[PDB]
């Protein structure tokens, strides 16, 4: 349902990636279908993941260190503090212009308070508008903050801090705003909260991050400067999610983790979130797309793996066994949307060196066993109907060849057949049915033994083959099979006299004690598989002849002519025949003699 | 830029690219870590000069192809009007916006993808034939070993993305492409049959000769004895030179025949060596 | 790795430096196992179970700057380890550049063969040479 419009969604991105027309948005397009879709998580959670990711990127061979260089902090910052200081004048307007709102609003709840409410409204002009306005006995806060808004990260003097600091403890330390101000700017009472005003969890890390000093300045006092390892560790494990509430959490939490930069965190939240399934496979895809996941090595290995010598704590996800157990569920209607999964494979590296997009679709594809809809159909004119896969590649013939390589590393007879079929395998195709045939040959052919299916087949490759123009030793090997099959087919019906003619035809075995010689100077040269059937031929050849010489005593100089042939040609052939063929063969000579 | 490149062509001469390029561009290194990423933020001055090799080559097509079969042959800067591309100076705009510096990575995300050769392009061997000899012109040129070495890094791995696109002449297109992706073109572009194979043993000589600025003398020597023209033969005679200084004397003989053996190629004149025997022998 | 940094061949330091590497990569995971926990339950002997005695990022990152090596990306990779070989690269690197030239960098020499000196005293062999050479 849902599933299905990120489902559409996802088959647009990608034939537009396809075809190679401009970048289809990802984001934007799920924010959208969100917009259509009612469901107020949705519009709130895809807004705030392009609002909040909606930064500058940074490529540079380097994913985790682009995304952890400090300027990542403050673009997130930016982008963050800003869409928290709307949303929530954009709910002012509710209590409510935005001064309006704002006091009215502080009027809902029940100079410093319109100049924190243009701190919370992301406004810095009306902070300096209530500044200019109250400057009269606040002195030299209008200055600190005129060099705030004059630098752009709001980055005060190292001079003006320490001043902020001091004064917010020789001062503030007993007006709330005051001193939630002083202390935010000039990076003071780092460990205090100020509960005073902090009555919002997300408002109270953004007043947090206000307070985060990002540079190595080791002429910082120890305890006033925030870095990003210890507000992070302590939002993670410290803060816990059965403190922030995991009920609310699956808009929350995973909101202040992604909001925070615990990417493969917020995404391994919202994979446990059942309704998140699908949303948290298409935020880690996209950020995976941007190379913002930072990836684990071992596939098998948990959910999230921390790799040895990797900075303390950076989360790397199985992105292979999360997209792959996704995939899982829906495989069994959507092997379409097991595809559009797929697409995000094709360019990495699988650790033997094969495309994953490729043993992906060997296996899955393989073991959905949709063929036409698959890959394509040799139909009834043997044309190659293309499947979805060509839609998405051009390679359609190396395709089927991986599959034909897998499917005969998975013992498919049939399938693995099929598959270098339709890549137009000979010789391959040649040697699976070579294979398939020794056995199916001359057992016997009862209604629907699998063998006259086998015949049909063998023989229409064969008619295709022969009618297009396709070597010659393994064609003539499967035309013998063809002739000893029916000529089993008639020693079966008991046709004594077109076993005879058809084993003369073949001109395989020694019918005449002179041509002994020419047929074991010719048996060097057939294929092994006819060494697998001269002990049957001989066996039923010497039987026929005895057969011969019954009726003609019953009713034989040349039946028994043919015997000494038979026997010269079984004594003389290089094939060490089970001595007990042999042993028959003297008996049925010695009952002719 | 593109003006004094196509002078110096018509002069027969290429361009110090390097040295321009220095000027321009400050802080550009001069190599990539990895030749598979799709990094827009790991720009090389050798891929740029790469752009600007065949913009050159391109620009002088065109002009020679518009009807100028006019003793001005480069019409200079404020008679003439544009001679290369217009896309081509979106690449320019925006990667010099990104040099010289919200940002959409699709211009230089698609030509960085063209440029390298990687999993998709569109243009054909010819590009990548006379970009490889312009960078083995400006690898041969250093004495410095340690940009040489990478120099005849860009030459292998140009070569080495030919031979299996090349390998496509067998009654066949090369790509179908409806759009000039970055250099497209034709009755230039397609390589007949003929050239493949030498383009083989110069790619030969190019592997040889980087594993040799790279040490390995001794299958440098084992691909070196395969081609059979002047550029086995005189790097096979410098090397037992060099190894054999003041080692053995039995080897000396084998530098005598194959300096007979460039000798018999000289006879007729063969001008494709570097410097000439003359000298040398 | 001591054998494969001996020879000269390119072609050889390529896949001593692998296998080192390789083998490195694979103990590595093995390394995070050891906080009072079990090793590996093997009641045989694989072929070399013992007791009493048995009881790749450093080589990877100095093998990159000595990849670059065979000069100033040279220092720059040169100073991210901290090992005795790290140590030597940056004292040969200053050594060479500053023979004969200015003063100032033969005090960095100096300070850095005396961290070598401090880890010598600490039983380091770890230098393909002993350093009662190097200090």
């Amino acid at each position: 349902n849902v599933e299905m419009a990120y489902a559409r969604q996802m088959y647009m991105y990608n034939e537009k990636v396809v075809s190679g027309h401009l970048q289809p948005s990802l984001v934007d397009l799920c924010t959208e279908a969100a917009e259509r879709l009612d469901d107020k998580n949705v519009s709130d959670l895809w807004v705030m993941v392009k609002q909040m990711t909606d930064v500058p990127l940074i490529p540079a061979s380097d994913t985790l260190k682009s995304r952890c260089s400090g300027q990542m902090q403050m673009a997130f910052v930016r982008q963050a503090l800003n869409y928290l200081e709307q949303s929530y004048k954009n709910y002012t307007l509710i209590s409510v212009g935005t001064y309006n709102l704002v006091r009215s609003f502080l009027n809902i709840r029940l100079v410093w308070a319109l100049i924190y409410y243009c701190m919370r409204c992301g406004d810095l002009m009306a902070a300096q508008q209530v500044v200019n306005r109250a400057q009269h006995q606040l002195g030299d806060f209008k200055n600190c903050f005129q060099e705030y808004i004059h630098n752009k990260d709001r980055r005060l003097s190292p001079t003006t801090e320490n001043k902020l600091r001091l004064h917010y403890r020789r001062a503030v330390r007993a007006d709330p705003y005051k001193r939630a101000v002083y202390c935010i700017i000039g990076r003071c009472d780092v460990s205090d909260n100020h509960s005073e005003v902090a009555d919002k969890t997300e408002d109270y890390l953004w007043l947090k991050l206000s307070q985060v000093c990002f540079e190595d300045e080791a002429n910082s006092s120890p305890q006033d400067r925030l870095t990003l390892p210890q507000f992070q560790k302590q939002l993670f494990e410290d803060y816990g999610e059965s403190h922030f509430a995991v009920n609310q959490q699956p808009y929350l939490y995973f909101q202040v983790l992604f909001l925070t930069a615990q990417f493969e965190a917020a995404i391994a939240f919202l994979f446990r979130l059942e309704r998140t399934r699908c949303h948290a496979v298409h935020v880690a895809l996209a950020l995976f797309e941007l190379k913002l996941l930072l990836k684990s090595t071992g596939q098998s290995a948990q959910l999230l793996s921390q790799e040895p010598g990797e900075p303390q704590g950076v989360r790397r996800l199985n992105f292979i066994r999360l997209l792959m157990l996704y995939t899982r569920k829906f495989e069994p209607t959507d092997p379409r949307e097991a595809l559009q999964y797929f697409y995000f494979l094709r360019n990495e590296k699988d650790n033997q060196g094969e495309s994953m997009f490729l043993r992906c679709v060997s296996e899955l594809v393989i073991e959905s066993r949709e063929f036409d809809m698959l890959l394509g159909k040799l139909e009834k004119d043997g044309s190659r109907k293309p499947g979805a896969i060509d839609k998405f590649t051009r390679d359609t013939k190396t395709i089927i060849n991986k599959v034909a390589s897998v499917a005969e590393n998975k013992g498919l007879f049939e399938e693995a057949a099929k598959l270098y079929d339709l890549a137009k395998n000979p010789d391959k195709v040649l040697e699976l049915t070579n294979k398939l045939l020794s056995p199916v040959v001359s057992q016997i052919s009862a209604p629907q033994s699998n063998r006259e299916r086998l015949k049909n087949m063998a023989l229409a490759i064969a008619e295709r083959y022969k009618s297009q123009g396709v070597e010659k030793s393994i064609n003539s090997t499967f035309y013998l099979l063809l002739d000893l099959i029916t000529f089993f087919d008639e020693y079966h019906a008991g046709h004594i006299d077109l076993s005879f003619d058809v084993i003369e035809r073949l001109k395989l075995v020694p019918l005449s004690q002179d041509s002994v010689e020419e047929r074991v100077a010719a048996f060097r040269n057939f294929s092994d598989e006819i060494r697998h059937n001269l002990s049957e031929i001989l066996l039923a050849t010497m039987n026929i002849l005895f057969t011969q010489y019954k009726r003609l005593k019953g009713s034989d100089s040349v039946l028994r002519s043919q015997a000494r042939a038979l026997i010269t040609f079984a004594g003389m052939i290089p094939y060490r025949m089970s001595g007990d063929t042999n042993a028959r063969l003297v008996q049925m000579e010695v009952l002719m003699n | 830029l593109t003006w004094l490149g196509l002078q110096w062509h018509f002069l027969s001469t290429l361009p110090p690219l390097r040295k321009w390029l220095k000027q321009i561009f400050p802080r550009v290194p001069q190599e990539t870590s990895r030749l598979e990423s799709n990094i827009p933020e790991s720009i090389c001055l050798l891929d740029l000069e790469v752009f600007l090799l065949a913009v050159v080559q391109t620009s002088y097509l065109q002009l020679q192809d518009n009807n100028t079969t006019n003793r001005p042959r480069c019409l200079p800067l404020p008679i003439c009007k544009q001679l290369f591309t217009d896309r081509q100076r979106s690449w320019w705009d925006a990667v010099y916006s990104l040099i010289t510096k919200a940002k959409l990575r699709s211009v230089i995300q698609h030509d960085l993808t063209t440029l390298r050769a990687q999993e998709k392009h569109g243009l054909q061997p010819a590009v990548l034939v006379n970009w490889a000899r312009g960078l083995h012109k400006t690898g041969y040129s250093l004495n410095s070993f340690y940009d040489q070495k990478e120099y005849m890094g860009r030459c292998v791995h140009y070569w080495k993305k030919l031979l299996p696109l090349l390998d496509l002449v067998k009654q066949k297109k090369s790509i179908p492409e409806p759009v000039d992706p970055l250099f497209k073109h034709f009755h230039n572009k397609d390589i007949k049959v003929s050239e493949v194979k030498d383009l083989e043993d110069e790619a030969c000589i190019a592997f040889a000769t980087l594993d040799l600025v790279d040490g390995k003398t001794e299958d440098a020597i084992i691909a070196f004895e395969s081609v059979k023209n002047v550029v086995a033969y005189w790097n096979l005679a410098l090397i037992y030179q060099r190894k054999a200084e003041e080692i053995e004397n039995d080897c000396l003989p084998a530098e005598e025949q194959e300096e007979f053996q460039e000798c018999l190629l000289k006879c007729k004149g063969f001008l494709k060596m570097i410097c000439d025997e003359y000298s040398a022998y």
